[PDB]
């Protein structure tokens, strides 16, 4: 009757398929949650091997066919983009919410009522988190940042070495700190150039008090160490001059060909002479440099680096005070290069790192910059350290920007579950079931942590819920709001005292994104799949 | 035996589902037939879906060549591996004839196939290269032979360098 | 895992172990329960299944539907097995057992996913089932008066309740009275083979009748049969197992003669043997002759000459029913055809029923058998009517064995769930969650009733829970009134043993499914 | 909406539950109901064109190329090669109506289709199908009670056969034999009345032989108050006509006796051989003499005989026929009043049948002969001999006569009749509508849908006759309401009057009741089904 | 309607008559609204967005 060239699913079938797909995506990454979680290996069809614990990377690398699974994968990607941490918790929470909402729907509860209940529960959870479970970081000091970094690097390849990696992360983030208009301290992460090089152990990873380039000097005749570096940043190639498309050379008097050919290279020669005449020592360009210009730099005893990355060049110019010049043209139609466009550094060296060389611009002036050189056993290990390091940097940035943190280890989830199951009795008649299911779904995080720890999940979560219920009922027991999970010993523990923190924005964004994804999937009750 | 003006009328619109399914299957076989016919007769005289959608995809500005083989194939495979190590920008790959299901004449007398694709068209269809190349020539010989026709394209980091758009801003 | 050139098991062996395989087993059980989910209750609907040969089976019976389903999942087969067990021991509740088991598994699935040890769940199921069975036995209503009228009414009400879910539910009182009447005439053992069920195409349901005797189809009459009278007013019936026709005396017998006089003597001796058997039957005084073995045309004409009715090739079960109704004895030899070995009925007659001829033996005062003659518009119609009457007959037989009844419509399960929740509120707490899950899963049947009827399940569930909590034992789902009502006063009655067996089988299936941790599938041999 | 459910688990492990689950299909709930209703509607719409005197025939071709032209709904649906299960259910419903009644096999299909069509629009409005079935059952009970109320009784006496002739004519009007309509109805009535247990008992159709031969004309069809057999006299030189024949029915071949037991006869000398030859000759002479001594004129055997017996029968002025079938032997014995004798030694004069005339019938230039026995004293068995211009109309006449015989049999069983032409069903629809106005509102929709479905057959009759369906049906219903006359129907033949009592359109009450009941039960089943699991 | 034996041209004209009558009825039911009344516009927008 429809005569539609495709398959159709309607009613319970499509809802069950969507929930099964979401649950499968959840179960894919449920084994990499919490410090007792374990990494996974992803192998391509060409033999490429990837070892990672990050949920977003795992979901990006996998091939996904079902649209709901695609929704969850893009939810994880969005959570990574907007926050940088919690990319697994958001997926798990969204899948659990979808499962509980589908169970409610199978109980003949209309999906609109469930959606309204989920919206109310999300709003009240955000409000309760912002009003009760936040901890101000002003009175905690640098220990708060250290603990946040250590918590973020748990369940990662650099977990046990956290005592050192957290110091590195905090130092780098504080080094790249700057202030903008209206006095907001902004921390531009991704300005920390993360360099990888296998070899010696992790503890030999170096935090550079400057910048690091993954490139070497163009010529072997140039010195590989300059003390008082006058860095000149350029955005144009230094090679033989060639006329543009609209300019053509036509010779009628043969005596002028030699002069033409000489001028052709003398133009670049005089440009290099103008650049060197101001005392420049290090010359970095995004374009290439041919042989004669390299020799010109060699004879002057000055560095010259070609094919420098644009972002690296911009960072070097910003840190050292230099300005990038795409051309040597002033405001009076001449070629010139003043000393004002020269950045300065305390030292520029080409260091050797495991049979390979890289350039270290050390201790730039007028601005502090940082870079990290990661040393690992092999390439996969270095990649995983880089991913974990980026996650830690993002967490520290979130903590420094917004000065509120919340206890970790499922304490927030248990407190929210207790508060929501108490609050659901206050409003509505059919939405109360939805809010109760939201509270129950919020408990998937501590349960997953306990399961990963191979502990008694039921008893441990029951004890956590009892502690939080006592905290919420007794007004003189507010100190129990911080009772999290001690995964090493499998017992409840005051996580705020133990130093297990995480940014409030992580939880807020995870809750909002998971609620929106569950709502989006829940509206679907009919599928049409046209044949290709 | 009359009524030559059948005028099937509602039939085709009432059974259009099966007709369109058969049309889709026949067209799916049609792309494979068109792809395989570019080799047979055209040059012979003088999973398959993976090959099809690998040829369909990727940029037209990158030269991609494929090799058809059956189990001196080993020497040419080694030379191809050496060229791949020497030309990372190229995407050397090989596929069995039985997977493609080519003609028996190609299987019996055209085992060494050097098929080069550039933007969905055959810029080179070197087939049965035993006579004009040899049996044990090295990778450099194959590179020179292929570069003589202007088909093949013309430092080392530590391990890796690659990793919001706010690069760095010190402005107050 | 490594290729390991020499391998342990046979190549192609599939193994699944851990929590995921248990979760998959639970999901398969839910899938099986969904296939018979909508067939429960007066508002239930039938299912049609087509086999490879093209035959279609229409049935509301859960056991039949599960049998026609070609399940291959090892965990899913347990639900079909327990449905077969419930059908065998009880005959009703085959849909309830699968739903109960699947709901148990669904309720305990979240605890399984979080690492709970299966043995704890098994122990909780055993304890809850024991308590529920004890409660059912305690609160079941029985009347220790042995009054004929009230016991008959109880049988009829149980039959109507067991019948008020099928396509014959419109005539449920009529068929219930027929079934109770048929069962009461069985002697001591209530053997199912003593209740003949004949299906005749054509005619309405109300045209179906119960015969106080035996009736069977006409069986390939020979020539001269239409010359026999087809009605008798006090016949004597000769129940025989004899081949009455000219034939070789023995398979290995051989006759050797060397004189034409001996030849004529031999042919006359054969004819005299046949005529002597027929003469003995005739002077036995019988007017109706029935035999397992064929009755020849010569014997048919001989009996027509004497104004008797004959019927050969009668099925064995039909002759057994005729013997038990008329009160004779099946004879393999006709030499001693005494008076006591002859059946007797008040009226024998051959009548046409929907294009078929049937022989009727009515008026038997001491008959111990019956005969259902079912009418309908299609063979599947008669098949489903027979299945429904079989369910009713099994229920009536069980009620005869013990008249212990509980109210239906989910009232018994509300009482059990309330009792189990009250018990679970008084234990440490590890078993409390599992027993509470069991009590919650006990609510599946009334919820399914409401869903099938098109109600709002949540409101009816809340009303039933509130009614049972503050007092009231037999309050269940009232389908017609869109509300709840006291089902015991509404005569929605169920034998207690039905629910006892249902709970026991569901609990055993759930425990067996949970107790399995690994599944191994050896590669098939001789696939052909 | 197909291929069952495919999950393959949430852990990526295989999830196989039902064997060949990927090759099976499934429909759930309302979609299955819609598909079944559509299939039943298609079948009913195919059948409805062949309803009434103006109904047209269907030309059915089997798998072997044999083609049958017929108007009987049961015959059409039986030969139809359907694959939908609901179509098979409709075919079985029509066959059930044929088996129970013999007439109205087309009305049941149309009524069921209309009921399901109305149930479709009831389902669209959100009514549980069980509620629709219950309402249909209640309305069917009301309609059956109304039919019983408005029923009329007729005399089924042998002396006056006018009402029986009218009923048979009403049955035969829709068939192709309406050219010989009255003669065919008379033949059917006489055939049923001649062989019938008078005390309202059964009518044994096995005692009515319906055999047809090509050639002649339809008007040549006649009722023979005896038995007609396609055999002929064994010897070509015996007389072809015997009057006042004394039949001698025998089941013993006219051959020397043979023991059934495995036997061997030993010839040990010449005198033994002479004795054997003399014994054979004397056995032949003795069987012939035993047959002749009873005074019989014609001898009928069943297992044939050999040359010596044939020539002795010819020589002794004893016409004989051989290889007569068992049923034919029984029919001859019943009609002639003579007994069946198993051997010559038991043949007496009192066991001889009597026949007024035994004749051999030729059939033009066909070389085929056929023996006829008639003019018996009180022949309790009759045979109908049908002639036609082709075998196809012969088969159609056979089934039409079967319908007429079944209708007269139903009249024998019950003498209450109702007036057809759609009058009875219009009155039933009126009664159902009146009853619905008093019942609660929820079942009102089901009862009114039942009334609308009942009113389709008069609409079909009006449409087949070319009249406007809705206008004619509305006018007839208004006349029925205004003047109390449940006999006003659809003037299909354009006789100028709407009163079926004057038009003598008579239907058996049992037929209408069976139609309504069977249609209601089949509709209830089709509504109750909500799942299909075809492979 | 077609099954009852009505030509599919009287149906069209009758449907046109019914459409005209229904348009008249809907116009009679309607209520004037001014663009300066923000409440009615907000209610209309909310009703439009309610089903999404
Ligand atoms: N030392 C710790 N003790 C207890 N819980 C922790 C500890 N470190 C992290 N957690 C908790 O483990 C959970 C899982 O974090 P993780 O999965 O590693 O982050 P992501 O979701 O970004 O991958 C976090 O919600 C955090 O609260
Ligand atoms: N009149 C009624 N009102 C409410 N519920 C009923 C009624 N009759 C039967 N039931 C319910 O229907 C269920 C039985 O459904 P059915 O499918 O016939 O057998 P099974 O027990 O195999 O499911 C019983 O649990 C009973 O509670
Ligand atoms: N002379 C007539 N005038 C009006 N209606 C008639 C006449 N004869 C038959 N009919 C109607 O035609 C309908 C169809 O009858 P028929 O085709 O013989 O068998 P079936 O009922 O199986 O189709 C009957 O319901 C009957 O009421
Ligand atoms: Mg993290
Ligand atoms: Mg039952
Ligand atoms: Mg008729």
């Amino acid at each position: 009757p429809l005569s539609v060239f495709g398959d159709r699913s309607t009613g319970e079938t499509i809802r069950s398929q969507n929930v099964m797909a979401a649950a499968s995506i959840a179960n894919i990454v449920k084994s990499s949650l919490g410090p007792v979680g374990l990494d996974k290996m992803l192998v391509d069809d060409i033999g490429d091997v990837t070892i990672t614990n990050d949920g977003a990377t795992i979901l990006k690398l996998l091939e996904v066919e079902h649209p709901a699974a695609k929704v969850l994968c893009e939810l994880a990607d969005l959570q990574d983009k907007e926050v940088g941490d919690g990319t697994t918790s958001v997926v798990i929470i969204a899948a659990e919410l979808l499962k509980n909402a589908d169970e409610l729907v199978k109980q003949k509860i209309h999906p609109t009522s469930v959606i309204s209940g989920y919206r109310l529960a999300c709003k009240e959870a955000v409000r309760y988190i912002n009003e009760n479970l936040i901890v101000n970081t002003d009175e905690l000091g640098r220990d708060c940042l250290i603990n946040a970094a250590k918590t973020s690097m748990s369940s990662k390849i650099i977990g046990i070495n956290g005592d050192f990696f957290a110091n590195m992360v905090v130092d780098a983030v504080l080094a790249i700190k700057y202030t903008d208009i209206r006095g907001q301290p902004r921390y531009p992460v991704n300005s920390v150039n993360i360099l990888k090089a296998h070899g010696r152990s992790q503890m030999e990873s170096m935090l550079i008090s400057g910048y690091a380039l993954n490139c070497v000097v163009g010529s072997q005749g140039m010195p590989k160490r300059i003390v008082n570096a006058k860095i000149a940043c350029l955005d144009f190639s230094l090679q033989k001059t060639k006329m543009k498309l609209g300019v053509q050379v036509v010779i009628t008097d043969p005596e002028k060909l030699d002069q033409i050919r000489q001028r052709e290279s003398d133009i670049t020669k005089e440009r290099i002479q103008k650049i060197l005449a101001t005392g420049a020592n290090v010359i970095l360009t995004t374009g290439g440099i041919d042989d004669m210009c390299l020799k010109y730099f060699v004879e002057a005893g000055a560095m010259a680096v070609r094919r420098v990355l644009k972002r690296d060049l911009k960072r070097i110019a910003k840190a050292s005070g230099a300005t990038i010049l795409s051309t040597l043209a002033n405001l009076e139609g001449e070629e010139t290069f003043e000393a004002a466009m020269l950045g300065q550094a305390e030292e520029v060296v080409q260091e050797r790192i495991c049979d390979d060389e890289l350039i270290l611009i050390k201790n730039t002036k007028a601005r502090t910059s940082a870079s990290i050189i990661l040393r690992g056993a092999n390439d996969f290990m270095c990649d995983e350290m880089e991913r974990s390091l980026h996650d830690a940097l993002c967490v520290v940035k979130r903590v420094l920007e917004s000065k509120s943190v919340v206890p970790g280890g499922g304490a927030v989830e248990a407190a929210l579950s207790i508060y929501l199951e108490n609050y659901a009795t206050s409003m509505g008649s059919r939405e109360q079931l939805a809010i109760a299911e939201f509270a129950r779904s919020l408990l998937v995080i501590p349960n997953t942590l306990a399961v990963n720890a191979a502990q008694d999940s039921t008893d441990l979560v029951a004890k956590l819920r009892a502690f939080h219920n006592e905290a919420q009922v007794n007004p003189e027991r507010k100190n129990l709001k911080w009772i999290g999970l001690d995964l090493s010993n499998g017992k409840p523990r005051d996580n705020k005292q133990a130093g297990v923190f995480e940014p409030t924005i992580v939880k807020v964004k995870s809750l909002k994104f998971a609620t929106e994804a569950a709502i989006t999937i829940l509206r679907i009750d009919d599928l049409i799949k046209l044949h290709p | 035996l009359a009524g030559e003006g059948i005028s099937v009328n509602t039939g085709p619109k009432g059974v259009i589902n099966d007709w369109r399914r058969f049309k889709q299957l026949e067209t799916e076989q049609r792309e494979e037939q068109c792809r395989e016919m570019e080799r047979l007769i055209k040059k012979l005289s003088m999973s398959g879906e993976g090959f099809l959608d690998m040829i369909d995809k990727e940029q037209k500005s990158i030269v991609i060549m494929v090799h058809i083989y059956e189990d001196g194939t080993e020497a040419m495979n080694g030379c191809m591996i050496c060229l791949a190590a020497e030309y990372p920008a190229v995407k050397f790959c090989k596929v069995k004839s039985s997977v493609i299901g080519a003609s028996s004449q190609f299987t019996r007398n055209a085992l060494p196939a050097l098929l080069i694709y550039k933007g969905g068209e055959l810029i080179g269809n070197f087939v049965r290269v035993t006579d004009q190349l040899g049996d044990d020539f090295f990778a450099v010989d194959l590179e020179a032979f292929l570069q003589e026709f202007g088909l093949l394209p013309e430092v080392l980091t530590s391990v890796r360098n690659s990793a919001s758009e706010d690069s760095d801003l010190e402005i107050d | 895992m490594m290729p390991t050139p020499v391998i342990l098991l046979k190549e192609g062996t599939d193994s699944s172990q851990g929590i995921p395989q248990l979760v998959s087993n639970i999901s398969a059980c839910q899938v099986i329960a969904e296939a018979v989910r909508t067939t429960l209750g007066p508002r239930g609907m039938d299912k049609l299944i087509v086999d490879g040969r093209g035959k279609a089976t229409i049935s509301n019976d859960g056991a039949t539907i599960l049998k026609l389903l070609d399940v291959v999942h090892p965990a899913a087969k347990t639900l079909v097995d327990i449905a077969k067990s419930q059908d065998a021991e009880v005959g009703d509740g085959t849909t309830s057992v699968t739903l109960l088991a699947a709901e148990f598994l669904k309720q305990v699935k979240p605890y399984v996913e979080e690492g709970l040890h299966p043995q704890i769940i098994i122990r909780a199921f055993r304890t809850a089932t024991q308590l529920a069975v004890n409660k059912i036995k305690e609160i079941a209503v029985t009347v220790k008066k042995a009054d004929k009228v009230e016991q008959r009414k109880l049988l009829e009400k149980c039959a109507m309740t067991a019948l008020s879910s099928k396509l014959i539910s419109q005539q449920k009182a009529f068929f219930a009275k027929m079934v109770v009447d048929a069962v009461m005439m069985l002697d001591d053992l209530l053997q199912l083979k003593m209740i003949g069920i004949k299906k005749v195409q054509g005619g309405a349901l109300e045209d179906s009748q119960l015969v106080a005797g035996v009736a069977f189809k006409k069986t390939f009459s020979y020539a001269g049969f239409e010359m026999q009278p087809k009605k008798y007013h006090n016949p004597k019936i000769a129940l025989l197992n004899v081949e009455l026709e000219l034939k070789a005396e023995k398979d290995n017998a051989e006759i050797r003669v060397h004189t034409v006089e001996d030849y004529q003597a031999i042919v006359d001796a054969e004819w005299n043997i046949l005529y002597d058997k027929l003469e003995k039957i005739h002077h036995s005084g019988a007017k109706v002759v029935l035999s397992k073995l064929p009755i020849g045309d010569v014997a048919t004409q001989y009996f027509a000459d004497r104004d008797m009715f004959c019927a050969g090739r009668v099925p064995e079960e039909d002759l057994k029913r005729t013997m038990m109704a008329c009160g004779g004895s099946i004879q393999t030899s006709v030499n001693a055809l005494s008076a006591d070995v002859l059946g007797r009925c008040q009226v024998f007659e051959e009548t046409q029923i929907g294009g078929e001829r049937y022989n009727f033996f009515t008026g038997c005062p001491k008959a111990k058998t019956c005969t259902f003659i079912l009418r309908g518009g299609a063979e599947q119609f008669m098949e489903e009517t027979e299945r429904s009457l079989h369910d009713a007959i099994m229920i009536v037989r069980r009620a005869i064995k013990n008249d212990s009844v509980v109210a239906g419509g989910g009232a018994i399960e509300m009482e059990l769930s309330k009792y189990l929740r009250d018990y679970s509120r008084t234990i440490p707490g590890k078993q409390q969650l599992l027993i509470g899950a069991y009590a919650k899963a006990l609510e599946i049947i009334p919820r399914q009733l409401c869903d099938n009827a098109g109600f709002d399940a949540t409101n009816i569930l809340n009303k039933l829970r509130a009614r049972h909590a503050q007092g009231g034992t037999w309050y269940g789902v009232d389908i017609n009134n869109e509300d709840i009502a006291d089902n015991f006063e509404a005569f929605v009655w169920e034998p207690a043993m039905v629910r006892i067996n249902a709970l026991t089988a569901a609990s055993e299936a759930a425990c067996l499914i949970v107790s399995v941790d690994e599944t191994i599938k050896n590669p098939r041999s001789t696939v052909d | 909406a197909s291929m069952g459910t495919l999950a393959f688990d949430e852990y990526g492990r295989p999830f196989l539950i039902i064997k060949d689950q990927d090759r099976k299909s499934r429909l759930m709930g309302l979609e299955a109901l819609k598909s079944h209703i559509m299939a039943a509607k298609a079948v009913a719409n195919t059948m409805r064109t062949s309803l009434g005197p103006n109904g047209l025939d269907k030309m059915m071709v089997d798998k072997d190329g044999d083609v049958t032209v017929t108007n009987d709904g049961a015959t059409i649906l039986s030969m139809m090669d359907v694959d939908h299960q609901i179509a098979k259910l409709m075919v079985e419903l029509s066959k059930s109506q044929d088996d129970e009644i013999g007439d109205g096999t087309t009305g049941v299909v149309v009524l069921a289709g209309a009921l399901l069509e109305e149930a479709e629009q009831l389902l669209d409005r959100g009514i549980h199908p069980i509620r629709i079935a219950d309402g249909y059952e209640q309305a069917a009970r009301v309609a059956i009670e109304h039919l019983d109320k408005i029923s009329d009784s007729v005399l089924v006496d042998i002396k006056d056969t006018e009402p029986l002739i009218q009923t048979a004519k009403t049955t035969l009007g829709s068939k192709v034999v309406n050219s010989c309509h009255r003669q065919m109805a008379e033949i059917a009535v006489n055939a049923v009345l001649t062989v019938a247990d008078m005390e309202r008992r059964d009518v044994d159709f096995e005692l009515i032989k319906v055999e047809g031969k090509v050639g002649g004309r339809l008007e040549d069809t006649k009722l023979i108050k005896g038995v007609i057999v396609d055999k002929d006299f064994s010897h070509p030189q015996m007389p072809k006509k015997v009057e006042d024949a004394k039949i001698a029915i025998l089941t013993c071949p006219f051959e020397p006796p043979k023991p059934k037991t495995k036997h061997k006869l030993d010839v040990t000398s010449v005198e033994d051989y002479k004795a054997l030859q003399k014994y054979e000759k004397e056995k032949f002479e003795e069987m012939i003499q035993q047959i002749k001594e009873t005074g019989a004129n014609l001898a009928i055997c069943q297992w044939g005989f050999d040359d010596e017996a044939n020539h002795l029968l010819l020589q002794n002025n004893l016409p004989a026929v051989r290889w007569v079938g068992g049923p034919e032997i029984e029919l001859i014995a019943i009609a002639t009043g003579g007994r069946i004798v198993p051997r010559f030694s038991e043949l007496t004069a009192e066991k001889l049948g009597f026949a007024g005339l035994v004749q051999e019938i030729s059939f033009g230039t066909t070389k085929d002969k056929m023996l006829v026995i008639e003019q018996c004293k009180n022949s309790r068995a009759v045979t109908i001999f049908i002639r036609g211009g082709n075998k196809m109309i012969i088969e159609e006449a056979k089934r039409s006569l079967h319908d007429a015989l079944c209708v007269i049999r139903n009249l024998i069983r019950d003498n209450r009749v109702v007036y057809g032409g759609g009058a009875a069903e219009i009155s039933c629809a009126l009664a159902v509508s009146q009853e619905a106005d008093k019942c609660p509102t929820l079942e009102q929709y089901a009862m009114r849908a039942f009334a609308d479905a009942l009113e389709v057959i008069p609409m079909a009759l009006s449409e087949n006759s070319g009249m406007n369906p809705i206008q004619t049906m509305t006018e007839v219903r208004a006349r029925q309401v205004k003047e109390m006359n449940p006999a006003l129907g659809i003037d299909c033949l354009h006789k100028g009057t709407n009163d079926m009592k004057q038009q003598h359109v008579i239907e058996t009450l049992i037929g209408k009741k069976q139609q309504i009941s069977l249609a209601t039960q089949m509709v209830r089943m089709i509504l109750k089904i909500d799942d299909i699991r075809k492979p | 309607l077609l099954q009852k034996g009505i030509h599919p041209t009287i149906i069209s004209e009758s449907f046109q008559k019914a459409l005209e009558k229904g348009i008249e009825i809907l116009t009679d039911m309607s209520r004037p609204v001014e663009l300066s009344d923000r409440e009615t516009l907000l209610n209309s927008a909310t009703t439009s967005l309610n089903s999404k």
